[PDB]
Formats: C-alpha cells, sequence, structure tokens
DNA sequence: CTCCCGGCAAATTGT
DNA sequence: TATAATCGAGCCGGGA
RNA sequence: AAUU
C-alpha cells in the first residue's frame, strides 16, 4: 500500500545509514548473517569461509558490530519507530 | 444538513472526516510541531481513538 | 452522575427479582433531586440496600449528613420475593447538561456513567403587564414565575441569575 | 389518561388474522398435524402423488411423516442452523416380474419449518417468503393488436408446468396453433384427437366463414396415427418419427398429468369461461389407446363465436384481479419440492439399471441429495425468500403481507411496462393503492389490503355486507373480483338508521365505476374504509386529507422507525395500533384467566384457573436483523389479577399494547432562522435531556481461527508487540470482557496467524536483532473495532471444535462472536418523520433557552418549516397538530379513523375546552393579558384572524380555535409577530442515522485486477467518481484535478505511492504516471489477438510496461 | 418484410 | 482388460 | 431491497 511502500522504503534507507557507520568487514558479516545479501541467513561456519576466519571470530564481530549498532541507535533514536 | 451561518464559499466538514481525508498532510504537520517524533509515530497515534489529543 | 449496582456489568443488564431493567432504573435515578446543605461539598455517594417484596423509593437511601432527599416518594425499583438490590449512586454538583459520554465518571470498574441534568430550574416564565404611576402610561409591570426542584430555591436562583448577569456586564470594562 | 374515539361507522367484522396469508398457507402445504389417511391431495401430499409411482421394478409411495425439530428456534439462531423437521417416507419396492415386496421408510432430508409469527430461520437468519402475483392459469381471449377485428385465444397452465398455446386465425382463413415458437394449422391437431370432418363440420358450421378456414382435405386423408407422426416431424426436426416416440413427445406435452399441469384454479377458470367440465388439469387425455379431447374444441368454439360478435362472449382483461392470482408460501415451496422430487426419480431409474438388478431395496435406490438441494436452493437463493425486515414489529408484519410480481415465474424489472404497475379498478379492497415502493420497483411490489384474504384457489377476496331490500345484514361475504362485478356495491359511509339505509340516494359501484343509486338497487355494502388500504396506510390518521404521493411515504416510513427506549403511542391513533402489536407477537398476553405469581426483568410466572404454574420467559435486548433491539418489558405486578388476552409484557415499539413507533412532541410550525431550510428540522436539547428518540442498537462481530498450511491460527491473549494498555480488557483467553467500553481500534478478539514463508524481511530480521527481541513466528491478526463503531460489550459466544454439540466448517478450529451495544442519543444528521410523509434530517439542536416558548414558559420541542406543507399537500399533519394541542391540555389521546374521523367542529369543541385550561388557570392565579399578547393580537386582527372589538380573552380563544397561540422567542423575549400553530405531533426516528453513513478514506484496500480502491464503507472503500462526475470536472475545465482522479488517487500505482510520500515529506505531489487499468486494457486486447501500440509523434512505439513485458 | 444484435441514468447500502 | 451392450435432452431501432 |  502507499503507506507500506513509504514505510519499507524509509526503513531500508535508515538501515544503510547505520551500516556504513560500521567498518566494511563487520557490516558485511551482519548482512550475510541476517540475509540482507543473497536472501539466506548464513551459518557461522560459512561466514568464516568467505572472510577466511574462525567460527568463533565471526560470532565475536557480530556481537561487537551489533553492540556498536545498538550504541548509535540509543544516540540517534532513528530506528526505534519502525518496531511498531 | 443545512448550514445557514456559512458564507457562500464555505461548508461544514466533520472534524473526524477531515482527519482521515487530510491524514498525510496532518502527519507532516504533527512533525513540525513537536507533537510526534516523526511521521511513522504520528500515524500510530491516530489509529486508536482514545489516543487522539 | 454514576451508578454501581452489585453483580451488574453494564447498562443493558437485568437484575433477578427486580421488575425494571437497569436502563429504566438509571432513568428513575435521573429524577432524584438531592440538596447539599454544606456549600463546600461538591460530591457524595448514596448507598442503597433492599430486598424482599418491597418497592424501593428514594427514602431507602441511607441518610448522609448535610444531604436531604427532596423527593423521598420517587419510585426506584420494584422488587419481588428473593429480589436483592444493592447500589452506590454518585451525585455531583455541576452546571448545565453534561451527557454521560462527556464526563464518563466511574467510581469503580462496573460503574455506569449517567447523563447529568444539573440545572435545578424546571420552568421559567415572565409576565409583562401594563401599569401607571398615574401621570404616565405604558409603564411595565414585570412578574417572573420561577419553578424549581427544591435543591435550590426559586429566589436563590434569581439572585444567582442576577449575579451572573451583573458579573457579565463587568466584562465591558477594558477596551482594545 | 382518557381515550376519546370518533367515527359513526360500526364495523361488523374484525380484521382477519394478519399473518394468515403466511401461517395458513404453510400449514396447508405440510399438513403435519393431520393423520396421514385424512390428508387432502395438496401441498407436499400432492407432490408425492405426482412423482410416484416410479416405473423404469416399480417403487411406490405409501405416506410421509415429519419429525420433531432437532433444535428449538432460539437454538438454531445461536448456532447458524436452519429451523426444520426431518422428513421420512415409507416406500415399497415391487419387482413386477417376481412379485417381491421390500418396504422401508427412507429419509429424504429436512424441511424448513415456519415459526408462529410466519417467518423462517435459514442458517440462523430470519427470512420471509413473499407471496407472488402472476397470471392465473386458464383460457383467455385477447384482441389481436395487428388486425383489429380478430382475436387470440391463449391456454395458459401453471408456471413451468406446461407450454403456452395460441389459437390465431391467420389472414388466409386457417386456424393456426403456436407451441414452443413453432406454428402450424390447428386442423392437424384436431384430427389427432380423433375428430372427423363430420363431427367438426356439424359442430362449428354455424359460423359461416370460419369453419372453412379449418377444413383441410389432406389432413382428413390420414388416420389419427398418420396425423400424429406428421405433427411430430413438424415440431422436432431431425428426430426419427418412430410411432412410440411421437406418442411419447405429444402425450408429455398435452395429456401427461406429470409434465403438464393446469391449475386447480386453471380448471375452474376454464370450466367457467367455456361452459364445460374438465376431467383433469390437462388439455387432453390418453384413454383407450388413443387421444381423447378435453379443452381444445371448447376453446376453438368460443374463439369463432367471439370474432362473429356472438352475444355472451367477451375479451378478458389480463390485469383484472379475477385473472391474476397469488402464489402463497405453501404453493411456492411445494413447486420446489416437486422439482426436487422429479430429480430424485431420475436417480431411481438410473439405479434400477446399474448394479444388482435383483438385490435392491428402496433405501439403496433413493438418493435424497437432489431433494435436499432443491429446497435448500429455494430457501437460500430464491428471489422470493428475503431477509426479514424486523426493524420494528410493524416492519415484519408488513413484509409478510407484501405481494411481488417479480421472481421465478414473473416479470423482470427491464421487462414490465405500465399495465402491470398501474392501479387496476379491481385492486379496490384487495391490494392497497398507496403502499408501493418509490423508484424502479413501483407497482410491482404491493401490499395486501387490511380486510383482504387469499382463498384456496389463490384469488384475493374482500368482504362486503349483504343488503336485502333496504336492510344491511351483518352477514359478510368474501368476494373475488369476478364475482364482485355482478352486484351494485354501496359505500361504507352511506347513512344508516339501525340496520336500514337512511339516505334516499347512495354512492355505489358497478364494476368499480361510481354511480348514484336508490336503496332498492343496493345488493351489498363495503364493510369499512379500512378495507381499501394496507396496514401501514391504515395507521395514518386524517389520511383523507393527504395527497397520495405523500401518504405513500408515510406508510413506508413507519416501516423504518427504530424502537425507542421511551417509545410512545401517537396521541391521534386510527384504532389499528392495538391489533398490529397483538398479531405481530412482540407483546406477551395471558392465555386464560389467572393470577400473576412472579414478575422479573427476565420472566413472568402466571397462576391460571387450571392451577398450573406457567412461566413466560422474556426476550431481553436481543439483536434483530437490522440491529435494533427487540426487548420485552414486564407490564404487570406480582399478584395482579389478569384476564384472558390481557397484556403481560410490552414488546419493542409498543406502549401498554399500542404500537409505539415514535414520540409525541410539542411542535411549532414556523420558519426558524434557516435551520429549517428545505425540510431540515430544528429540535430542542430538552429532547435528549429526557431521552426522547434514544434507541439501543447492537452490532455483531465475528472471527474464525482456522487450520493453515503454515500452522494453526490461535485465539490468545498473547499478541506480539502489544502493551498491557492495549490488552487490558481482554480475559485470559483473549476475548474482551463483558461490559468493557470498546472504541475504534480496540481489540475485540486476540488472534495470531503464522507468518508466511517470505517471513520477516531481512530488513526486519536485522532491525529486531538490533533491539534483541528475536523475530516471532506469528503475526497479530486480532479482530478490532471498525472506524466509527463501538459501545459496551454485552455478550460473547465462543464455539470451538471438540466441545459438545458443535462442529464447524472444515478447517475452522473455533469461532468467536462479540455482541456490542450502544445507546444512541438523537443527533444532528439523524432522520425524523411523521405519518404523513414529512421527513427531514435534524440540522440544529438549540439549548432550551433558544426554543420558542408559550407565555407560561413551556418551550416547544420541534420547529417544522411551514414551507413543507403547501407543495406537498399533506394536510393531515396539520389536523393532527390541532387535535394534538387540545389533547395536550385535556390530557387525552384520540382515535380518529380514516375517512370516518374527527371533523372540524368536533376538533373546535375540544380546542375550546382546552383553552379554558390554558387560560382560566392564569386568570385565577392573578395574571392578566400580556402586553406582547396584545401586540400580536393587534397584528392578528389586521390579518382577519380575530374579530375586531372583542376582549383579549375572546380573541386569544379565537386564535386558539384555529390552533394558533402567541409564541415568545426565547432569544429576544419579544413575541413572534403573528400567532403560530402549535400542537402535539407524532414523530419517528428512522433507521437512517449519520453514525452509520459517515465515511472517509485517505488510502486503503485496492482491487486485484484493476488496482482501484474498493467500494463501500465496510471495506473502507473510496467513492466512485463515475462518468458523470468526470463530465463535471471536464465542463469546469479542471484538467489537473481530473487527472488526479484518474491516476494518483486511483490506479496509478507508481503515482499514488510517490504522491503519498511527497505529502508526508511536505513536497508537492509529483506528476502522474500510466493508470494500471489502461495496462489491464492493453493486455486484455492482446489476449484477443489485437495489437495495441502506444506511439510517440514519430510513430515509434512507446513501452508503457518499461521493458517488463518484452523478451 | 423478417430477423438478429445492440442499446436501455447516477451515487449509495444492505444479508 | 472379454456374456452383451451400437443416434441426447422485454420493448426498441437499426442494418443484411 | 434500500436512500436521494
Amino acid at each position: 500500500s502507499p503507506v507500506d511502500a513509504a514505510t519499507q522504503s524509509l526503513l531500508s534507507e535508515e538501515l544503510e545509514k547505520a551500516l556504513s557507520k560500521l567498518s566494511e568487514r563487520e557490516a558485511m558479516v551482519l548482512k550475510l548473517r541476517k540475509g540482507l545479501i543473497d536472501g539466506r541467513e548464513h551459518t557461522l561456519e560459512e561466514v568464516g569461509a568467505f572472510f577466511g576466519v574462525t567460527r568463533e571470530r565471526i560470532r565475536q564481530i557480530e556481537n561487537k558490530a551489533l553492540r556498536k549498532l545498538k550504541y548509535h541507535e540509543s544516540r540517534t533514536r532513528k530506528l526505534r519507530d519502525f518496531l511498531d | 444538513v443545512v448550514g445557514p451561518q456559512l458564507k457562500l464559499h464555505q461548508c461544514g466538514l466533520p472534524k473526524r472526516m477531515a482527519l482521515e481525508l487530510f491524514k498525510p498532510f496532518l502527519l507532516k504537520k504533527m512533525e513540525e510541531k513537536g507533537i510526534a517524533p516523526n511521521v511513522k509515530a504520528a500515524r500510530r497515534m491516530l489509529e486508536r481513538q482514545r489516543d487522539i489529543k | 452522575t454514576s451508578v454501581y449496582i452489585e453483580d451488574v456489568l453494564h447498562e443493558f443488564s437485568t437484575i433477578p427479582g427486580v421488575k425494571e431493567d437497569v436502563v429504566e432504573i438509571i432513568l428513575n435515578l435521573k429524577e432524584l433531586v438531592v440538596r447539599f446543605l454544606n456549600p463546600s461539598l461538591q460530591t457524595v455517594t448514596l448507598l442503597l440496600k433492599a430486598e424482599g417484596p418491597k418497592e424501593v423509593k428514594a427514602r431507602d437511601f441511607l441518610p448522609v449528613a448535610d444531604v436531604e432527599i427532596m423527593n423521598p416518594d420517587l419510585h426506584i425499583a420494584t422488587l419481588e420475593e428473593g429480589g436483592r438490590l444493592n447500589m452506590e449512586v454518585r451525585v455531583d454538583r455541576g452546571v448545565g447538561y453534561v451527557p454521560a459520554e462527556k464526563h464518563g465518571i466511574k467510581d469503580r470498574i462496573n460503574a455506569i456513567p449517567v447523563d447529568a441534568v444539573f440545572s435545578p430550574v424546571r420552568r421559567v416564565a415572565f409576565q409583562v403587564e401594563d401599569t401607571r404611576l398615574g401621570q404616565r402610561t405604558d409603564l411595565d409591570k414585570l412578574t417572573l414565575r420561577i419553578w424549581t426542584d427544591g435543591s435550590v430555591t426559586p429566589l436563590e436562583a434569581l439572585n444567582q441569575a442576577v449575579e451572573i448577569l451583573r458579573e457579565h456586564l463587568t466584562y465591558f470594562s477594558n477596551p482594545q | 389518561m382518557e381515550i376519546k374515539r370518533f367515527g359513526r361507522i360500526r364495523e361488523v367484522i374484525p380484521l382477519p388474522p394478519l399473518t394468515e396469508i403466511q401461517v395458513e398457507s404453510y400449514r396447508r402445504a405440510l399438513q403435519a398435524d393431520v393423520p396421514p389417511e385424512k390428508r387432502e391431495n395438496v401441498g407436499i401430499q400432492a407432490a408425492f402423488r405426482e412423482t410416484f409411482p416410479i416405473e423404469e421394478l416399480v417403487l411406490d409411495f405409501l405416506e410421509y411423516r415429519l419429525g420433531e425439530p432437532p433444535f428449538p428456534q432460539d437454538e438454531c439462531r445461536e448456532k447458524d442452523l436452519t429451523y426444520q423437521a426431518p422428513l421420512y417416507a415409507r416406500l415399497q419396492l415391487i419387482h413386477k416380474d417376481t412379485g417381491l415386496i421390500k418396504e422401508d421408510e427412507v429419509f429424504l432430508g429436512h424441511i424448513p419449518l415456519m415459526t408462529e409469527d410466519g417467518s423462517f430461520i435459514i442458517n440462523g437468519a430470519d427470512r420471509v417468503i413473499v407471496s407472488q402475483i402472476h397470471r392465473s392459469p386458464g383460457v383467455y381471449f385477447t384482441p389481436d393488436p395487428a388486425r383489429p377485428g380478430r382475436y387470440i385465444a391463449s391456454i395458459i397452465p401453471l408456471p413451468k408446468r406446461g407450454p403456452w398455446i395460441d389459437l390465431e386465425v391467420e389472414p388466409n382463413g386457417v386456424v393456426s396453433m403456436k407451441v414452443n415458437k413453432r406454428k402450424f394449422p390447428l386442423v392437424l391437431l384436431l384430427r389427432v384427437l380423433g375428430y372427423d370432418q363430420e363431427t367438426l363440420a356439424r359442430e362449428l358450421g354455424a359460423y359461416g366463414e370460419l369453419v372453412q378456414g379449418l377444413m383441410d382435405e389432406s389432413v382428413f386423408a390420414m388416420r389419427p396415427e398418420e396425423a400424429l407422426i406428421r405433427l411430430f416431424t413438424l415440431l422436432r426436426p431431425g428426430d426419427p418419427p418412430k410411432r412410440d416416440k411421437a406418442v411419447a413427445y405429444v402425450y408429455g406435452l398435452i395429456a401427461d398429468p406429470r409434465r403438464y399441469d393446469l391449475g386447480e384454479a386453471g380448471r375452474y377458470k376454464a370450466e367457467e369461461k367455456l361452459g364445460i367440465r374438465l376431467s383433469g388439469r390437462t388439455l387432453a387425455r390418453f384413454e383407450d389407446g388413443e387421444f381423447k379431447d378435453e379443452v381444445f374444441l371448447p376453446t376453438l368454439r368460443y374463439l369463432f363465436a367471439l370474432t362473429a360478435g356472438v352475444p355472451g362472449h367477451e375479451v378478458d382483461d389480463i390485469d383484472h384481479l379475477g385473472n391474476r392470482r397469488i402464489r402463497t408460501v405453501g404453493e411456492l415451496m411445494t413447486d420446489q419440492f416437486r422439482v426436487g422430487l422429479a430429480r430424485l426419480a431420475r436417480g431411481v431409474r438410473e439405479r434400477m439399471l446399474m448394479g444388482s438388478e435383483d438385490s435392491l431395496t428402496p433405501a439403496k435406490l433413493v438418493n435424497s441429495r437432489p431433494l435436499e438441494a432443491a429446497i435448500r436452493e429455494f430457501f437460500s437463493r430464491s428471489q422470493l425468500s428475503q431477509f426479514k425486515d424486523e426493524t420494528n414489529p410493524l416492519s415484519s408484519l408488513r413484509h409478510k403481507r407484501r405481494i411481488s410480481a417479480l421472481g421465478p415465474g414473473g416479470l423482470t424489472r427491464e421487462r414490465a411496462g405500465f399495465d402491470v404497475r398501474d392501479v387496476h379498478r379491481t385492486h379496490y379492497g384487495r391490494i392497497c393503492p398507496v403502499e408501493t415502493p418509490e423508484g424502479a420497483n413501483i407497482g410491482l411490489i404491493t401490499s395486501l389490503a387490511a380486510y383482504a384474504r387469499v382463498d384456496e384457489l389463490g384469488f384475493i377476496r374482500t368482504p362486503y355486507r349483504r343488503v336485502v331490500g333496504g336492510v344491511v345484514t351483518d352477514e359478510v361475504v368474501y368476494m373475488t373480483a369476478t364475482e364482485e362485478d355482478r352486484y351494485t356495491i354501496a359505500q361504507a359511509n352511506t347513512p344508516l338508521e339501525g340496520n336500514r339505509i337512511a339516505a334516499e340516494r347512495v354512492v355505489a359501484r358497478r364494476k368499480g365505476e361510481p354511480v348514484i343509486v336508490s336503496p332498492e338497487e343496493v345488493e351489498f355494502m363495503d364493510v369499512s374504509p379500512k378495507q381499501v388500504f394496507s396496514v401501514n396506510t391504515n395507521l395514518i390518521p386524517f389520511l383523507e386529507h393527504d395527497d397520495a404521493n405523500r401518504a405513500l411515504m408515510g406508510s413506508n416510513m413507519q416501516t423504518q422507525a427504530v424502537p425507542l427506549i421511551r417509545a410512545q403511542a401517537p396521541v391521534v391513533m386510527t384504532g389499528l395500533e392495538e391489533r398490529v402489536v397483538r398479531d405481530s407477537l412482540a407483546a406477551l398476553y395471558a392465555e386464560e384467566d389467572g393470577e400473576v405469581a412472579k414478575v422479573d426483568g427476565n420472566r413472568i410466572v402466571v397462576r391460571y384457573e387450571d392451577g398450573r404454574l406457567v412461566e413466560y420467559p422474556l426476550r431481553r435486548f436481543y439483536r434483530s436483523n437490522q440491529g435494533t433491539a427487540l426487548d420485552q418489558r414486564p407490564r404487570v405486578v406480582v399478584g395482579q389479577r389478569v384476564r384472558k388476552g390481557d397484556l403481560l409484557a410490552d414488546g419493542p415499539a409498543s406502549e401498554n399494547g399500542f404500537l409505539a413507533l415514535g414520540q409525541n412532541v410539542l411542535v411549532a410550525i414556523m420558519p426558524f432562522d434557516g435551520y429549517n431550510f428545505e425540510d431540515a428540522i430544528v429540535i430542542s436539547e430538552e429532547l435528549l435531556k429526557r431521552d426522547f428518540y434514544t434507541s439501543i442498537h447492537i452490532e455483531r462481530y465475528e472471527i474464525e481461527a482456522r487450520d493453515t498450511k503454515l500452522g494453526p491460527e490461535r485465539i490468545t491473549r498473547d499478541i506480539p508487540h502489544l502493551s498491557e494498555a492495549a490488552l487490558r480488557d481482554l480475559d485470559e483467553e483473549g476475548v474482551v470482557r463483558i461490559g468493557a467500553e470498546v472504541k475504534p481500534g480496540d481489540i475485540l478478539v486476540g488472534r495470531t496467524s503464522f507468518k508466511g514463508e517470505s517471513e520477516p524481511t531481512p530488513e526486519e530480521r536485522l532491525l529486531r536483532s538490533i533491539f534483541g527481541e528475536k523475530a516471532r513466528d506469528v503475526k497479530d491478526t486480532s479482530l478490532r473495532v471498525p472506524p466509527g463503531e463501538g459501545g459496551i460489550v454485552v455478550r460473547t459466544v465462543r464455539l470451538r471444535r471438540g466441545d459438545p454439540g458443535v462442529e464447524l466448517k472444515p478447517g475452522v478450529r473455533e469461532v468467536v462472536r462479540v455482541y456490542v451495544a450502544q445507546k444512541r442519543k438523537l443527533q444532528v444528521g439523524d432522520k425524523l418523520a411523521n405519518r404523513h410523509g414529512n421527513k427531514g434530517v435534524v440540522a440544529k439542536i438549540l439549548p432550551v433557552e433558544d426554543m420558542p416558548h408559550l407565555p407560561d414558559g413551556t418551550p416547544v420541542d420541534v420547529i417544522l418549516n411551514p414551507l413543507g406543507v403547501p407543495s406537498r399537500m399533506n394536510l393531515g399533519q396539520i389536523l393532527e397538530t390541532h387535535l394534538g394541542l387540545a389533547g395536550y391540555f385535556l390530557g387525552q389521546r384520540y382515535i380518529s379513523p380514516i375517512f370516518d374521523g374527527a371533523k372540524e367542529p368536533e376538533i373546535k369543541e375540544l380546542l375550546a375546552q382546552a383553552f379554558e385550561v390554558y387560560f382560566g388557570k392564569r386568570k385565577g392565579e392573578g395574571f392578566g393579558v400580556d402586553k406582547r399578547e396584545v401586540e400580536v393580537l393587534r397584528r392578528a386582527e389586521k390579518l382577519g384572524l380575530v374579530t375586531p372589538g372583542k376582549t383579549p380573552e375572546e380573541q386569544l380563544k379565537e386564535l386558539f380555535l384555529q390552533g394558533k397561540v402567541v409564541l415568545y422567542d426565547g432569544r429576544t423575549g419579544e413575541p413572534i409577530e403573528g400567532p403560530i400553530v402549535v400542537g402535539q405531533m407524532f414523530i419517528m426516528k428512522l433507521y437512517h442515522m449519520v453514525e452509520d453513513k459517515m465515511h472517509a478514506r485517505s488510502t486503503g484496500p485496492y482491487s486485484l485486477i484493476t488496482q482501484q480502491p474498493l467500494g463501500g464503507k465496510a471495506q473502507f472503500g473510496g467513492q466512485r467518481f463515475g462518468e458523470m462526475e468526470v463530465w463535471a470536472l471536464e465542463a469546469y475545465g479542471a484538467a489537473h484535478t481530473l487527472q488526479e482522479m484518474l491516476t494518483l488517487k486511483s490506479d496509478d500505482i507508481e503515482g499514488r505511492n510517490a504522491a503519498y510520500e511527497a505529502i508526508i515529506k511536505g513536497e508537492d505531489v509529483p506528476e502522474p504516471s500510466v493508470p494500471e487499468s489502461f495496462r489491464v486494457l492493453v493486455k486484455e486486447l492482446q489476449a484477443l489477438a489485437l495489437d495495441v501500440q502506444t506511439l510517440d509523434e514519430k510513430d515509434n512505439p512507446v513501452d508503457i510496461f518499461e521493458g517488463l513485458a518484452s523478451k
């Protein structure tokens, strides 16, 4: 619907504004894990193979990426209203 | 309904009707005035009738 | 302004042993004329408990200090053998006609807000008759007839009316 | 208070039972309470005898029985069940070869039962079967429009029970017969019946030029067999004319009492017109191996004699109510039963071929599915089975007495001209001339007259009193239209002394034509004026003073009156308002004499003479079809001695047993500051204060939880992402608690649905991930309050799968229903009407101090503009007010019957007595005439209203006798410069309420193929801006406004999305794109193999699909 | 002539 | 998969 | 089937 088209579009734009504020390496891992790239939510082992690191290393940058993401959110209050 | 007091260029329009008909315009104005944080939040406020201030 | 009847969730209910449905009962409570003797008292709460084959009138309300029921003969509910009526009616002081949707006053969860006709004045007419000071003619003799429910007095009404009008004429003082 | 009744007419008979057209018809069809050997051959009984025996083994019908209903009436409505009885039939199978007899009673399905008040319950909803008017079977003779001196004879059977036949005499001189659009010389058929020229020449020869057109030598040269084969080849080309085949086709067309049915009424009309006797309902017989004629020769004989001008032969008026008959509920239903029966017979023969030809009982041979479906089809989808109108008790009473010319076996709306819609003279006393719909259906749907009853043949009869000599008997004869045309019928108001006619000259009718006649010539006399009009029309006092077009609106609008909590009977009644409540069945009465044992809100227990203690439960706040509250209230007290037929409880819209469709209000007739303009109405806020025109309304909300391929929908209090504020009033299970106040947006029933496969978007996965609330499996589908609705929750019904007594449609776990009630105070935009057709919407509500008021301080209730009267010519409302004024002060109500009513002198006498109370009170209380009453009196005497030189009291009385009073403007205090008409009027609040009609939409649902907004308030629809609306924008030259209608505000998808986004960002709306419905048009033309190309100015193709449709 | 196909006001609601 | 079964069941105007 |  016009509302939905507007809402989803605005959401895609705010999500990207927050991911560019992450290093390229730690933003790409989050996109691969939640399916924003390729549509599939990749396992921890697979993300290890594409960046060539250990399954535990990839879990670590996801939490620090997600934690840093959480910090920028508490600061700018940008993504809160899309939770409905 | 007849509205004798109107000037020829006027009509009576129910407030509840106008809120729906002008809803997109209303959302923007609710943001300029601090009445809502942003457009998405403003719409949620109009959804429940008891939430309308 | 509000009514709570025990074991009644809403206005469209009906009470066993009682002839009147709750809608009619509240319709009867709207005729209750309740005088506050103490001018500082803006709200009260009348209690009523009745059972058995009796016709509840306004007298059966439990007497409260500084409060007089001006029409104790008013019919409220007709109860029959085994009928049990226990209620709490909140009475307020106010002005004009404030409908239930407007005030929405509820002392408790199961309370039914009631349309409030606050005004004590039942009828007002005024006669204008011819009179003379014996030199001059077409003078006016003014007679105001004022009927009331008794909570306030026809005279008290007139003074408040005059006092309102006087206070209103003051508003013409500061021009811009 | 006193009830003063007017009128000098003594009505010898009461109104008939008003629902008898319904009640008696179905009882007659079922005969369930009759023991089988004594059932007459009619209705269900006749249907069985027609279908059986089933030949091919022979299966024969013994008897049927109807069981008791599986569920009572209240229960069916609750559970969405049809109220019906099990039908069983005892059948015996015979093997004609063996002699074997196996007999069993087979179950044929269920038959729907009619309730006490004449309605049905079909899947939980109350329905009415509307009687159907149609052409009576029989033999008719009409003039041929093409050739003036010639005529056509038509033999017409019951609908779908045979073909229509036409006997035309062609210009060449031979008598032609037309059947199934094919014509031939009728002579051929005469020879097949076994007629020989000797019989035919001698019989019709008397008519000189005609008998020779019948003579054809070649036809006589062939025996009835050659003539039968010859005819069959004419009617059915390509079918080999096998001798057994022709008998079979022709027999089925004429002699088969199974494939061709004239009415029983058809037989009588035929026997009566041609002066013969029919052995049956067929035009001919198969007897002694050959065909033996019945109808054709008498019909041919009459046709020749009429063309010749033989005395005693007339043309038939096809709109005469003797030749037009009513098909009542029983007959209509039985027809569908017969069809369902014939399909079951087709099933029997096919089962008498397949499987074991030996080992078969009736139970294996009969499949009742065809029968259950035919009846279920009639009740669910027929055009004569209508949703009951039960807005108020009168709504349903009127519905049952309606007569439709439409439906399966009658006209279409595009197929009926003036003749049928006209008021025929024979409608007098039978069908009401006033009560018909305004608009497209005018004259097709009508209403049964009050004293009319439908006889066994289906003709409407109306009562008349015998007059022998000059004495008016008390014996009433119900007459058909045909029989009425014989006598001279005097009017009901003709003066009487005792039983003797007291006038030397009376007003009477001969064939409807008015004529003046001496008492010696009076054969009968009308029973009453009431007998000419419907029940609704009869509720309008002073009807004799109202123009019919307005009385029509008066009738119909009483149907729409909403039951009021304070509802009152009119102060001026017609005397029918008691009977309507009683026959309606809303009110509750005492069976025998007795004593009241108990009185409750929920019940009344009565002790009778019998000693037996009978308990009558009361229907309290039940929701009718239209959402008005049907609620019964107890009118007696414990220990009251009641007689047989005494009132026990008031139904809806009844007051102490009298029909209460509205309130009696004090009305002033005068313009008021333009709030009165063009029929608008001004009301006093005092009406709301005392709760006049307040009505209770209940709306029903429903929700299903069903099994899905994604998992079960669940009704739960657990709804993703919802606050405790939002869930506050929901119980443990997720259902709103009884009594809560619900407003738009509020949750009624909580429900979860499993998120589809394209589950949360990766965008949504990451957003939720940020907040550390991992994404849920289910979504919130809860049922919510629609915009503009809401109220107090009075009921919840929950039906699951696996609880005793309930099984839902496949896949549905549970169904929850929420009943929400509202007390509606009268408001601006609500519609009011009186019984004379004055209708208007409430435009202004004044505080009591602005209302015009009487000198003694009493303010008026309603101000109606006088500009509504003169053009409308409905003056009954004016007389109603005058008598209503008298009654306001005397404290009385009146019964003024239609056409025998209160007359002016009598109203004036009552008004004088009122003035004494209105004025003498004041003079004794120590008040004299007012200064302003003098000023108005001055101006009134300039108007010729008062006589100059009389005392003010005398003049005020002169004005009061004209129904006018001095009126003070509550704003000024100054009088109205002239005396104004004031009195008590009966006014109803109709079912059209702004709350229901107000609607607005920004954006919302769109349609699948067109992508245009859906329609209607219930779908949150957009308004249709149709062709004519586009013309308006075009004529204004508003091109950009119009383009918006065609694109951004409709089916331009890209445009509307972009336009919305711009408005919420504060930008101006963008220029539109291609409407999606044009793309639909293009592709639909491609599907037709037509190439549609949008081209630029260079004639190069433009792709409006933007590459999406090209490889 | 006869027949065969095309037309036959708008918006709204309701089960 | 093998007795034998063999042909169905609304009025109106205008244009070829 | 209603409303205008």
